[PDB]
């Protein structure tokens, strides 16, 4: 057996010294007996002359040194299947949202190597989202990074909810929202919700599955979470061919528990206070995001400032990765739009025109054109006078205020908030009813009629009942 | 049943002889193995462990020899033999990469055949002679109305590719790869420039998408996509361009030339970086290495144009450096501004303004490399550039005159910028650049509007290939501006401004 | 089928002008439109019995 | 289509298994004692030809 005795603890960094010949490899996982249940340490480094290096992922409360250890002989692995769907689970895979044990199929480490070169995104193509706006200024693709801009309030939650309702709809589809640096407080209130909305549903079978970064637990936990994840979405993806969504939070909290654990194993921090390794923990987490021969994973991640400022190590770094910006802005949310998504700073760089077609860019181009037209005028228009306009102008300020009403589109999971029973719209009609209000077929019909409402089908409706 | 020709491969392997020299893992941490032992071992000697996990001996002390792992921490324990492989890091050499996509062992992630190569050579290899190179004077076409203009480069030159990110780094650079659908294609070896391109550190979707646009337009067969992905260790990150240049050298010394396309140095700077803050490298200037500079140097002299002692071939080197948000005054780019003559920088403005390619002629500095020119497009480029540094001063006058300034190098100012903008995945002969420009170089683009400017150039080059194709050619193919197009070819410039 | 039921509809609003009445035109239009609408879009989903077996 | 493609995969991680399962009953049989010293002779000779 491999097994050894506790020979130090200096921090919660735990060097083990084990039987003459035998030690275990790196990654591995240990698992220590104490009146506390058991530890779960992963080695990082060996010291040598069969003594380990490890960091801790269960917290450490003082730990008398000559306890035994057990060595798995491999990484922490985490439970898979359709039977962990709408159940919150810590790092290692067990229950935190106290419903007891739960059933499971297989278990899988959570660390395994990007596909193939062979099972990639080799072409770019389009995620149909049950958001118009979505689909116009930033469309979704598969194995995809599309990058979530701004906080917690400023139109979040409400965009994440609608994500989890469109994906089942379109496929069968599911989603593991992830969250690191989660509080616990806050947490239970999102979980509360989920069930209430249908996004989570008490059977076995729900859509989004719940793994939660506990903040009073260690940095190598932290910094885990994110691939404990990753690796319920890929069963899904390898064996039923699902094409999942994988959200995360704070990448500010992955960062920043990445950096605790290598000043930890002695590796310097330097260069603003951010790890060596900073690419490579990128790389690996977002290389495992691909299409492969029956799935396709796609990720929100959500971009949040470390020191106010974005050319600071870990945003660049993020940024490179990306493909798409969705931009969510506190003041437009404000303003009762939902989404809250920017119209003028969502952006995605698959809207060429042979991946999105060429009407689409089209469509597209001119909407950003409007709007752009109309906000500039706007500065001097609004302190000049609203007589100053000319023909030329007067048709973009009819064209846009339009085009702006018509983006608060309600959806079935804020049916509560927004007050009107959600909408979808997909990739046709998104074309369809942004094209026509451009060759203004749809100008001699109110804003009022523009408000809460989806695709070209749907407009009809509002245009006779505001008169009526 | 394949399963049985696998099996039977490992039973031929099955005896093993007499290992040269044996290294015991006495500790393995930092990415970096400790192998004690491997007493006579030559310099940063490729090793491969028994495991089947190769590393190389980059640190060398009296008792130890410390191997850098390519492969994983997982995998290497303590104990594990560590085999003398014999050989310094080599690459295998010639054709047969191309039509492949390989990594830093020169082996394919494509997956299509093995590589058989005619021979292998030294991934360290160092710079020719003084009197063993000879001046450029051989034109780098790039297929870019612009970039041709400003600056073309120099067959054998170093000059930094720089610009900022996404603003068409990736994009603009498939037209230099087209570019080669004129030349190298074609039997004349002085016109081949094999397409050695490179993915240092970009990710697997990315590579992916990547290998197919170039079957798409059908460059990929004379092309290389020598690659590196950002989720694995900082050897590959490191040994890439080397790798690539070997490839070059081979093609190089054989009077064929490579056209060698070094993205992204950035990433290798950022992997050696992280290696000296893993491996306790002590933080240099700015927290980046000391030597980083003597690693950009040592990849970028061995470009040269050869004389003919050597060959006739070139490396066309092109440092790609993709810069985060800018800061150009930054260790990493300031050394390699040294490094390098002139300059290319693409805007993170200009880009997203949505007038690509997205250049400005200032930070672009002409040096050395514009004497490549051929003189039909020379003669129209000087004007040009003088009209645009003008356009430039005449756009920052506010602290109208009515003047030459104020509207005329305004004018054909605003005129030629649009001229320029340039959908992207096309090639641009040489002659299909110069009759354009010299259009707005006589200021007949001045009657053309903003609007028109297209409708102008396409109608005029249609026009032109029906009744001029003669002298297109004389254009490309003497390469020249002659009196019979200064009648001519002005004529027929002069006869399409209204109709 | 479709087209002669929302000309002639639109056009009796015009029409309802030249009376007095002309509020539940609007109920009249809206209940027209609307389940022919909804015959509409399944008509152009249309898609005869299928299920392949010698393509795959 | 998307088990079939699964199938051609899972077809070497069948077999896989029982290439392990026949360590197992090497390392129970007595190919356990024989075949450690048929490397044994071969070394020798090897070992011999330097």
């Amino acid at each position: 057996p491999i097994t050894g005795k506790v020979t130090a603890v200096i921090g919660a960094i735990v060097d083990v010294h084990f039987e003459q010949s035998e030690l275990p490899a790196i990654l591995n996982a240990l698992e220590i007996k104490t009146p506390q249940g058991k530890l779960v340490l992963e080695v990082a480094q060996h010291l040598g002359e069969n003594t380990v290096r490890t960091i801790a992922m269960d917290g450490t409360e003082g730990l008398v040194r000559g306890e035994k250890v057990l060595d798995t002989g491999g990484p922490i692995s985490v439970p898979v299947g359709r039977e962990t769907l709408g159940r919150i689970i810590n790092v290692i895979g067990e229950p935190i949202d106290e419903r007891g044990p739960i059933k499971s199929k297989l278990r899988k480490p959570i660390h395994a190597d990007p596909p193939s070169f062979a099972e990639q995104s080799t072409s770019a193509e389009i995620l149909e989202t049950g958001i118009k706006v979505v689909d116009l200024l930033a469309p979704y693709a598969r194995g995809g990074k599309i990058g979530l801009f701004g906080g917690a309030g400023v139109g979040k939650t409400v965009f994440i909810q609608e994500l989890i309702n469109n994906i089942a709809k379109a496929h069968g589809g599911f989603s593991v929202f992830t969250g690191v640096g989660e509080r616990t407080r806050e947490g239970n209130d999102l979980y509360r919700e989920m069930k209430e909305t249908g996004v989570i549903n008490l059977e076995g079978e729900s859509k989004v599955a719940l793994v939660f970064g506990q903040m009073n637990e260690p940095p190598g936990a932290r910094a885990r979470v994110a691939l404990t994840g990753l690796t319920i979405a890929e069963y899904f993806r390898d064996e039923e061919g699902q094409d999942v969504l994988l959200f995360i939070d704070n990448i500010f909290r992955f960062t920043q528990a990445g950096s605790e654990v290598s000043a930890l194993l002695g590796r310097i921090p330097s260069a603003v206070g951010y790890q060596p390794t900073l690419a490579t923990d990128m790389g690996l987490l977002q290389e495992r995001i691909t299409t492969t021969k029956k799935g396709s994973v796609t990720s929100v991640q959500a971009v949040y400032v470390p020191a106010d400022d974005l050319t600071d190590p870990a945003p660049a770094t993020t940024f490179a990765h990306l493909d798409a910006t969705t931009v969510l802005s506190r003041g437009i949310s404000e303003l009762g739009i939902y989404p809250a998504v920017d119209p003028l700073d969502s952006k995605s760089r698959l809207l060429d025109a042979a991946v999105v077609g060429q009407e689409h860019y089209d469509v597209a181009s001119k909407v950003q054109e409007t709007l752009q037209t109309y906000k500039s005028l706007q500065d001097i228009i609004a302190i000049l006078g609203m007589d100053e306009l000319s023909e030329q102008d007067k048709l973009t300020v009819e064209r846009a205020r339009k085009i702006q009403r018509f983006l608060s589109q309600p959806f079935a999971v804020a049916e509560v908030f927004t007050g009107i029973p959600g909408k979808l719209v997909r990739l046709k009609d998104t074309v369809a009813s942004f094209k026509a209000v451009l060759e203004g077929k749809y100008d001699n019909i109110p804003e009022h009629a523009f408000y809460m409402v989806g695709g070209i089908e749907d407009v009809v409706a509002k245009a006779e009942k505001l008169a009526a | 049943e394949v399963s049985s020709i696998l099996e039977e491969r490992i039973k031929g392997v099955s005896d093993e002889a007499n290992l040269n020299e044996t290294g015991r893992v006495l500790a393995v941490g930092d990415g970096i193995a400790r192998v004690f032992g491997l007493n006579n071992i030559q310099a940063e000697e490729l090793v491969e462990f028994s495991s089947g996990v190769k590393g190389m001996a980059l640190n060398l002390e009296p008792g130890q020899v410390g191997i850098v792992l390519f492969g994983s921490d997982r995998l290497v324990k303590e104990g594990e033999l560590v085999k003398r492989t014999g050989n310094i890091v080599d690459v295998p050499v010639g054709p047969g990469l191309l039509g492949r996509v390989v990594d830093a062992l020169g082996n394919p992630i494509d997956g299509k055949g093995p590589i058989d190569a005619a021979g292998r050579s030294r991934a360290q290899v160092k710079a020719p002679g003084i009197l063993p190179r000879r001046s450029v004077h051989e034109p780098v076409q790039t297929g870019l109305k612009a970039v041709d203009a400003l600056v073309p480069i120099g067959r054998g030159q170093r000059e930094l590719i720089i610009g900022d990110r996404q603003t068409g780094k990736t994009a603009v650079a498939l037209d230099t790869i087209l570019n080669q659908k004129r030349w190298n294609n074609g039997s004349d070896e002085s016109k081949k420039l094999y397409c050695v391109y490179v993915a240092v550190g970009q990710k697997r979707s990315t590579v992916a998408q990547l290998v197919q646009t170039l079957e798409q337009h059908d460059a990929m067969k004379y092309s290389i996509i020598v690659a590196a992905t950002a989720s694995e260790a900082a050897p590959l990150q490191y040994l890439a361009p080397f790798t690539a240049a070997s490839i070059g050298e081979w093609f190089r010394d054989n009077g064929k030339h490579a056209l060698i396309v070094y993205d992204d140095l950035s990433k290798q700077a950022v992997a050696y970086r992280q290696l000296s803050l893993l491996l306790r490298r002590p933080p240099g200037r700015e927290a980046y290495p000391g030597d980083v500079f003597y690693l950009h140097s040592r990849l970028l002299e061995r470009a040269a144009k050869l004389s003919e002692k050597e060959g006739s071939g070139s490396l066309t080197a092109l440092p790609v450096i993709e810069t985060q948000g800018g800061d150009v005054s930054a260790y990493i780019p300031t050394n390699v501004i040294s490094i390098t003559d002139g300059q290319i920088f693409l805007e993170a403005e200009l880009f997203y303004k949505g007038i690509r390619p997205a250049i400005n002629v200032g930070l672009s500095v002409s040096r050395v490399g514009s004497a490549a020119q051929v003189k039909a497009l020379k003669q129209v480029a000087g004007s040009l550039k003088l009209f645009l540094a003008q356009y430039r001063e005449v756009a920052a006058f506010a602290q109208s005159d009515l003047d030459a300034s104020t509207k005329q190098t305004l004018v054909r100012g605003e005129r030629l910028t649009q001229l320029l903008k340039q959908n992207q995945y096309s090639p641009l002969a040489t002659e299909e650049q110069v009759p354009l420009i010299y259009a707005g170089v006589n200021g007949h683009l001045d009657g053309i509007e903003l609007s028109r400017i297209g409708e102008f150039e396409s109608s005029f080059l249609s026009y032109l290939k029906s009744n001029h194709n003669e002298l297109l050619t004389e254009i490309r193919e003497k390469g020249e501006l002659s009196k019979e197009l200064l009648a001519s070819l002005k004529s027929a410039t002069e006869s399409f401004v209204a109709t | 089928a479709k087209s002669a039921a929302n000309k002639l509809d639109w056009a009796k609003v015009i029409s309802s002008l030249r009376i007095t009445g002309s509020t539940a035109t609007q109920l009249s239009s809206f209940k027209k439109r609307n389940d022919e609408a909804r015959r509409q879009l399944l008509e152009l989903q249309s898609q005869p019995t299928e299920v392949d077996f010698s393509h795959y | 289509v998307r088990y079939e493609a699964s199938l051609r995969q899972l077809e070497q991680r069948q077999l896989a298994k029982s290439v392990i399962s026949r360590v197992q009953s090497e390392l129970g049989n007595p190919k356990f004692q024989e075949k450690v010293l048929q490397q044994s002779i071969s070394e020798i000779e090897q070992l011999l030809s330097k």
